[PDB]
């Protein structure tokens, strides 16, 4: 029954996973032990003869610390021991270590557990892979996993939730290398991928949630909401609700051009004066405000090739259509000459739920704008520049070569990135 | 030529079809349980055409409900006349078509096709004399478009001597922002040209415009659009369902309406244009009723009849009126605008009158026109198709299902040839 | 466009 | 000039006669088929059946081609998913082996240097030994 | 016995058949169950059974069951034997090729088998009376197939037709001009005498005379019925003119192809037209030359006469008729062809014109039916021929016929024969030798 | 990557190492008997890194004490926390090395080497996952310099995949033991370049200058010098011993700190500078603590950081302090002194904060810098080496042990090449 398997790799993967599953449990009324009092949630949770709801997920890390916290946490008992896999030593921010050295020692075990989750599926839709671009595991293990999932599951859909590195939110010097290496390797195995710029989340946490020094919990709770909006269509049966796969068809016109920009609104702090309320026109206007984006880029000076709206809560068609209009008269939303305008809208019945001990305010209505813009290529360009700075002097390269990698693999990855940049250029030029 | 087997495919197909059954059952005096309660025996005289006589006082629709998604079956069965349909006739899949014609025509569709054909066989063999088939579907989606046309060709193999009549909804960017719609419609049109005997072109562009411009509904809903469709389907089928001028079936209609094989696409129209909740006073005379049904604003296809010429016309009037007043008003129109009716088809505008009026309306008139102006509808789809195709946009979803670019170029070619054909008879003059 |  | 009653027949419920008002203005001469046969009629009907059933047979021929096309597209989709897997399998094996060989060689080279250093240290001890 | 077999094909044929057999039953005192109260001549149209039951020498045929099912369940159900009412499952759908080739082939041997059965009950079969429309797929296609076969099985026996001529105001379908010409060509050599009934002409009379602004088929058929009984009164009763089927060809048909007489009837008075005085001979005689009373819309003033019969019914005396001819002769043209004499073959049948009690026609002491052969009839062919040419030029609807096994060449051949017929009607009217 | 094996070699190696254990045991709440007595559980979380868990409530250092002389090891054993060490781990000789590198590397040392390797084997096999090794030694003497480097290469053979980290004290004529020190240091440097992954350059010239010029101690002692070393060792090891920036081990540090293999010599530094036991304690503010990062006077290596450029920087802050205030002060330094940080290594200065302050100090900051300025230290040793070598002075002490002049010329060459390499990246520009 149209099931979806979530895979969480590395620290970021696992940590976001914890925020996502906590939030899903809340939205479906599932308790930390897997029980629910007295449907579409079955796509993400399987059942036992005990009435226990077990997430269709596998948590992986080459190191034990992060998952050990899950194994001892509030959500222990929610996951079966077999679905939380750990190694002894991490990839030490080295893509080559996560992909070949350390990676090779745990891959067959991970696949065996994925195969076990897959046998419990009467119509597996696909996979949702959560990982960072920067980490040695997040980069190399994910790439290795995607290559293997392509062999075991052929064309079967694979979506990514990728954490984009930011200086202000704990990066490492070699993260630009791992980002490009993983991007190149995963490019043909990934069907769709949602980047989450850590600087963008950091900025929202400060400029909206009023947290001077945001923690990973703050960052992850915000990401969780955006992930929940994307997955709501799959976890709920709504009347005017458009399925994430329908947005996908509109979002990806060419296999390589599969990186949608995500925007969310309203992001209101729990401490500020609640009385104000919220209108459909206000959130639609905020959907085009760059301060609300998940990736730091400029769509205003760029072209659209899809523009989708995901509503949740108390939203009526009369309001939305008025909101899709007026804003396109005032703002300049340029579309490509081979694409129609018109925003693909999906409205879910279930309002946006919040974690009780969280810093996010409860709202009657919320929106998530997934759009395919040429402007996303700016994020690749920033990463590519940092890679070029270091690679010119072959700085840190020896750590990768020492693990069995070749210098040629670095150039091939960068060549693919240049092709991707040129691909995003060509896609924006008008026809004859 | 007595019994017709109805088939409804996809979301639109099952939605529109459900309303048709609600409407006809009410007119034939059949309650949602399947029992007769009507006044006059004239509602029973030709009941066998759409209804099967079950054990006792139970009349069951000769309808086959088809979808690759369970969603639609669940809603139709809960719907007003959901308990009237034969449970065995619900042929529904689990994994949908993803609004992809290729999935409906080749992949998922081809896996469910035989199950449907088994139900069509069962229904066909319980007919004293099978008149033909009627399909309701949209050309914009994946099941209705793909599987619907696959059903048509497969039925055509088994029943070559039987009439194939379709109610085909044409996509519009005004109502539905699913980008691939021009591909699905172009691939469907090609099939309809080859395999149908008669096609009622229900254009969503025209339906939207009637609701918006005429009915003054700012945000039209599918229900508003479907209210116009049910009126047209009730009106076009009157002659097959009621003793209002006997000995006329699906074949007599095709023989007199279609002068050339490929040119079997009708421009429907209804008068007066009504709203579900608009409480209208007891008025309207035949001269204004005739005037409305010949106007562009009353057309169910977004074509200006004044931009082409009529090959053939069929007009059906309902209610207690003067037949004398009807014929006089018909030629009044013909003689006044002669440049719009082909000279080489003597007496090409035929009229029928039925004493039974529809629900609420004391008198109405449905219009069936075979006009060369329908090329405007095909050109519109062709333009939308090329815009995308010129840049091979969204092609991977189709080639991924095993399709080739050759199939697309061919579908486009046949679409262009059909346009040439319409123009060929638009310029044709009987001077030599 | 939000029809319903 | 006048009217002539020629007169015809008579019966119980009827009477007939001829009225010749004006005589005819003229009096004169003008005031392979080999049909029908059951063979000619049936030859016409059998030729008409032949034409009708040939069209039907040619219409089924076009549909038989459509049925076989759908077969080749389903096959393309499967051949392409099978090859995608085949290529992905060997490209991964190639990479995995290429990375194994490289790392193996790097760790061997660095062990070879350490071994050369060990050889020099044994040569140093012998170099210290000078019995005199 | 000088017995006649009536064949009714398609909806029109069957429906007119119902009106005719109703009127015959009434005129001979036969009840709807076939019982009589007790001049012998009715036996030519009705056979007798061991029960004293009078069964019509008729066969009703249709490729569809609806029309004949109504007869099978109707007032006249205990009148026809089940075997003489034959039906198929699917009709010819206004396609001549379907009625002739496709659907037709499946029922022909069965129809012929039943005609052979009726024929064995005949000690002197005169011939056949075929009732059909020009427009219908069955009316056109099946009738032509039937005529071809009746010529083979019954050689030289007389075959008369009662053909319904299509009219826009009286139903009609777009392809009816095609079927009309196709049937005309095919039947032309297998028909000895044929009476066309223009649906517009009947419609008009039903509007101005019977005062029905919207006439039904029952109204139309009841009027046609009266004209048919006029034509058959001589066969059914001990009459003196048109006493045999061969006599029709002798009194009207001078050349095989020139076999289409114009029929005129009078008086056509409405039952609810108050209770006015009865207008005698010379008044009904003058109405015999009034174009408003014709069965086919054409102009005999333009035309040339080559035969003229006067069928007087009821209380009519020779002294009155001759005085009525004397008055009509003076000042009125009525131009005859050089070779033909100018005059009439008169006939009086002492039987009165009977009317259906629940009908819209007034009972009269005396009536008249004129059967005349005029060149003016070619005008009706010309109207049909023009409509055929309009569509055929663009090959419109042709595919429906070709799809059923017919050839495009068959269309041209039929039209060529019609042009020849038009030219034959021209040639007859010009100076002889 | 969990357990670290510590090795102490020679007089300096055992002296410095003994103080490190005294300091860290106090920081982890361990008494001289080996039992835990601390308050917070955070002292125990990462105890396994440096300590083995013995039978009962005991914690034994994973340390191997090595010397060719019995003296120092006896004094350590009797000294504070000397009883804490495993008696079997004391691998000592009787002959000594006579401050001669050759005796330690070839003669005396090669006879005791296997006995040491047997103890390293035992300790290594009792590790769940061996992180790596840490050696404390001087480059000036004979045991630490010669046998220490011999231990490194022998360990490297057995554990090539393990990280090798050293705390290496550089000689100075200002604070000396023997004239031959420049020979011993040059022969040692060559080994460290080839066989270590990370080396903390503890310069006795810098230690003497801090004690003399800053601490105002006229006649500094090895205790005064070692007090500065223990502070630096405590600080540099913090993230391995306490959680927070955790998922960080010896390899993650090497990967991010070393861009080129040979350039793995770090310039340590501490703030505030303190005298042994003799600290009255005054509040040192975060902006002041960060000010002593560029301070040449705070460097444990006698190099002016302003004479070179930073490849990479790691800064660790200890005590209760505002993390917000830390990053802003760190950023100010980078923007104001941008000409001293390589442009071709984006975000090359990383900061970590730990709530646990060192002994006595309420707030402190340790600095780990990979600066090209370290070539000043190597040039100094190189100049001292040549002065002697040019006149073949004291060479018979080395040739007498079987060594050749070829070995000396080679050691000098590698030392000069290392200098060239530092200069090469000092002058390297991004080409803006
Ligand atoms: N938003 C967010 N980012 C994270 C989180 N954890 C790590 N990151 C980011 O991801 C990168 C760190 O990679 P990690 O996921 O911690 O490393 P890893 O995948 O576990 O692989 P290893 O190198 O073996 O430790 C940096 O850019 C961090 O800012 C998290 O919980 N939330
Ligand atoms: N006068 C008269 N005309 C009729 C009647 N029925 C049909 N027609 C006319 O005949 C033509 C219709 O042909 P039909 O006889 O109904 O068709 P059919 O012979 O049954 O053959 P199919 O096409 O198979 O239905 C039109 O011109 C009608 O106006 C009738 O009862 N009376
Ligand atoms: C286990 O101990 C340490 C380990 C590391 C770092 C470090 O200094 C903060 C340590 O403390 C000494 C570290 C160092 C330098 C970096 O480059 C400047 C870097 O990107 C990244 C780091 C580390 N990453 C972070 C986010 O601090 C990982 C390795
Ligand atoms: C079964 O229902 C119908 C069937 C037909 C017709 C029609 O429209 C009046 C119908 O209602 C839709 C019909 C239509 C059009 C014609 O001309 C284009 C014609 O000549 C003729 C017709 C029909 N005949 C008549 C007399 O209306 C035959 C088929
Ligand atoms: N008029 C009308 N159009 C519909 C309805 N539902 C969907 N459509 C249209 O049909 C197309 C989508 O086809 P759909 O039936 O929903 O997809 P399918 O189930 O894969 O065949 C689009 O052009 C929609 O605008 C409906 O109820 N009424
Ligand atoms: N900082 C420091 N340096 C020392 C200490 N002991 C000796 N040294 C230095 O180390 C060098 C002598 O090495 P040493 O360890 O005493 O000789 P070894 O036992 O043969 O390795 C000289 O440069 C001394 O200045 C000490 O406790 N602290
Ligand atoms: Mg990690
Ligand atoms: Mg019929």
């Amino acid at each position: 029954m149209r099931e979806c398997i979530s895979i969480h790799v590395g620290q970021a993967g696992v940590q976001i996973g914890n925020a996502c599953w906590e939030l899903y449990c809340l939205e479906h009324g599932i308790q930390p032990d897997g029980q629910m009092p007295s449907d579409s949630f079955n796509t993400f949770f399987s059942e036992t003869g005990a009435g226990k709801h077990v997430p269709r997920a596998v948590f992986v890390d080459l190191e034990p610390t992060v998952i050990d916290e899950v194994r001892t946490g509030t959500y222990r008992q929610l996951f079966h021991p077999e679905q939380l896999i750990t190694g002894k030593e991490d990839a030490a921010n080295n893509y080559a270590r996560g992909h070949y050295t350390i990676g090779k020692e745990i891959i067959d075990l991970v696949l065996d557990r994925i195969r076990k989750l897959a046998d419990q599926c009467t119509g597996l839709q696909g996979f949702l892979v959560f990982h960072s671009f920067g980490g040695g595991t997040g980069s190399g293990f994910t790439s290795l996993l995607m290559e293997r999932l392509s062999v075991d599951y052929g064309k079967k859909s694979k979506l990514e939730f990728s954490i984009y590195p930011a200086p202000q939110v704990s990066t490492a010097v070699v993260e630009p290398y791992n980002s490009i290496l993983t991007t190149h390797t995963t490019l043909e195995h990934s069907d769709c991928a949602f980047m989450v710029d850590n600087e963008a989340i950091y900025d929202i946490c400060r400029r909206n949630l009023d947290i001077e020094r945001p923690t990973y919990t703050n960052l992850n709770r915000l990401i969780s909401q955006i992930v929940s909006s994307i997955t709501a269509s799959l976890r709920f049966d709504g009347a005017l609700n458009v399925d994430l796969t329908e947005f996908q068809t509109n979002l990806v016109p060419y296999p390589r051009i599969h990186f949608p920009l995500a925007t969310y609104a309203p992001v209101i702090s729990a401490e500020k004066a609640y009385h104000e309320q919220l209108s459909v026109a206000e959130i639609t206007n905020a959907c085009f405000e760059p301060a609300n984006q998940m990736v730091k880029c400029d769509p205003r000076h760029g072209k659209y090739m899809a523009c989708c709206l995901l509503y949740r809560g108390d939203v009526v068609p009369k309001d939305v259509n008025a909101a899709i209009a007026t804003i396109k008269t005032k703002r300049s939303i340029q579309f490509v000459d081979w694409c129609p305008t018109g925003f693909k809208v999906g409205i879910n019945y279930q309002p946006p739920t919040v974690v009780p001990g969280g810093d996010l305010a409860k709202v009657q209505r919320a929106v998530c704008m997934l759009s395919n813009t040429t402007a996303i290529a700016e994020a690749w360009a920033r990463l590519d520049h940092k890679f070029d700075l270091m690679y010119a002097k072959r700085a840190f390269v020896h750590w990768y070569v020492g693990e069995g990698m070749e210098e040629g693999e670095f150039s091939e990855a960068r060549e693919d990135m240049a092709a991707l940049e040129k691909d995003y250029e060509e896609v924006g030029v008008d026809s004859v | 030529m007595r019994e017709i087997v109805h088939i409804q495919a996809g979301q639109c197909g099952n939605q529109i079809g459900a309303k048709f059954w609600e409407v006809i059952s009410d007119e034939h005096g059949i309650d949602p349980t399947g029992s007769y309660h009507g006044d006059s025996d004239l509602q029973l005289e030709r009941i066998n055409v759409y209804y099967n006589e079950a054990t006792g006082n139970k009349y069951v629709p000769r309808a086959i409900l088809v979808d690759l998604e369970p969603g639609t079956m669940d809603s139709v069965r809960s719907g007003p006349f959901g308990q009237i349909f034969r449970p065995d006739n619900f042929v529904f899949g689990q994994s949908g078509a993803g609004n992809n014609w290729a999935k409906g025509h080749y992949t998922e569709g081809a896996e469910l096709v035989d199950s449907v054909l088994d139900v069509v066989r069962k229904e066909s063999e319980s007919c004293d004399c099978l008149q033909g088939f009627q399909l309701t579907h949209s050309l914009g989606g994946g099941t209705g478009s793909g599987m619907g046309t696959l059903l048509i060709s497969k039925i055509r193999e088994e029943y070559p001597d039987r009439i194939m009549n379709t109610f085909s909804v044409m996509p519009s960017p005004k109502v539905s922002d699913t980008v691939v719609e021009p591909y699905n419609a172009t691939l469907s049109v090609h099939q309809l040209v080859e395999n149908t005997d008669e096609t009622y072109s229900i254009d969503n562009e025209a339906l939207y415009d009637i609701c918006f411009r005429t009915l003054k509904l700012t945000t039209p809903t599918y229900g508003d659009l479907n209210h116009l469709v049910s009126a047209t389907m009730s009106g076009v089928t009157t002659c097959l369902r009621f003793p209002g001028q006997l000995n006329a079936d699906l074949r007599k209609l095709a023989v007199n309406m279609v002068p050339f094989p490929r040119l079997h696409f009708f421009m429907p129209g209804f008068a007066p244009l009504t709203s579900r909740g608009s409480q209208q006073y007891r008025a309207l005379t035949v001269p204004e009723l005739t005037q409305q049904m010949f106007d562009s604003k009353n057309m169910m296809a977004a074509c200006d009849p004044r931009h082409g010429r009529y090959l053939t016309v069929a007009t059906i009037f309902r209610g207690r009126m003067s037949m004398k007043e009807v014929d006089e008003q018909m030629l009044n129109i013909q003689n006044k605008n002669s440049s719009y009716f082909v000279e080489w088809i003597p007496n090409n505008v035929k009229t029928a009158v039925c004493d039974i009026p529809p629900r609420g309306l004391k008198m109405s008139s449905t219009f069936i026109g075979n006009s060369t102006a329908i090329q405007e509808l095909f050109k519109r789809i062709s333009e939308q198709f090329t815009a995308m195709f010129r840049r091979k946009a969204f092609l991977h979803w189709y080639t991924g299902e095993g399709m080739d670019e050759m199939e697309f170029t061919e579908a486009e070619s046949n679409m262009n040839d059909l346009v040439s054909e319409y123009q060929q008879y638009q310029d044709a003059t009987a001077d030599e | 466009y939000v029809t319903g | 000039a006048d009217m002539e009653v020629i007169e015809l027949n008579k019966a119980t419920s009827g009477q007939s006669w001829e009225v010749i008002l004006k005589p005819p203005s003229f009096d004169g001469v003008p005031e392979r088929r080999r049909d029908p046969s059951l063979e000619e009629i049936q030859k016409k009907l059998e030729a008409a059946e032949e034409r009708r059933k040939y069209q039907e047979a040619e219409l089924l021929k076009h549909l038989a081609e459509k049925r076989e096309h759908e077969r080749e597209v389903i096959q393309k989709a499967i051949e392409e998913n099978n090859n995608f897997i085949k290529m992905a399998k060997e490209k991964l094996a190639q990479k995995m082996e290429s990375n194994k060989e490289n790392r193996e060689a790097h760790l061997a080279a660095m062990l070879e240097r350490l071994q050369e250093k060990d050889k020099h240290a044994e040569e140093v001890r012998k170099n210290k030994e000078l019995k005199e």
